[PDB]
């Protein structure tokens, strides 16, 4: 019963508990918020191929 | 109106601040699943709210129930006010 002495939470059990999440990437917030804010330039620059202000005031001709 | 909202979502706290492995490994493993289900709503929030491609279609589904409002049959105009005081015009004169 040389087994009995050994720990009984095994490897596994503590690479499942100290690695638990996941982590968060650092870059993973850039290519999230950059991919939603060229949204933000494409609808609302003055510059961009597709402004919404043409659609939301329409010109006065 | 969603410049209304996009301007709550400006005041939110900068949670990747506290992605390092200082905060991972001194917090509680469901607050820190709690805290990163919070990081990922908030891309869900604000990739929504700068959807700007999809007000233009959200604008025709109030277009067409106002149009068919206008096309009384009385005047287009016409409203409750009114047509409540040419009623007092209407009953409070002889028959």
């Amino acid at each position: 019963d040389r087994v009995l002495s050994l720990p009984a939470v095994s490897k596994n059990q503590v690479l499942e508990n100290v690695f638990h999440t996941a982590p968060k990437a650092p870059v993973e917030h850039l290519e999230k918020m950059v991919s939603a804010n060229s949204k933000v330039y494409d609808a609302l620059n003055l510059q961009s191929k597709r402004v919404l202000i043409w659609q939301v005031k329409p010109a006065l001709f | 109106l969603s410049n209304e909202r996009y301007q709550l979502l400006s005041q939110w706290p900068d949670f990747t601040t506290m992605y390092g492995k200082d905060f991972y490994y001194r917090a509680h493993p469901e607050d820190l699943k709690k805290f990163y289900d919070a990081a990922d709503e908030y891309y869900k929030l604000y990739e929504t709210v700068t959807e700007f491609d999809s007000l233009s279609a959200l604008a025709s589904q109030v277009v067409p129930n106002y149009a068919a409002r206008r096309r009384s049959t009385v005047h287009p105009a016409i409203g409750s006010t009114v047509a409540d005081g040419a009623f007092t015009n209407f009953l409070l004169s002889k028959q």
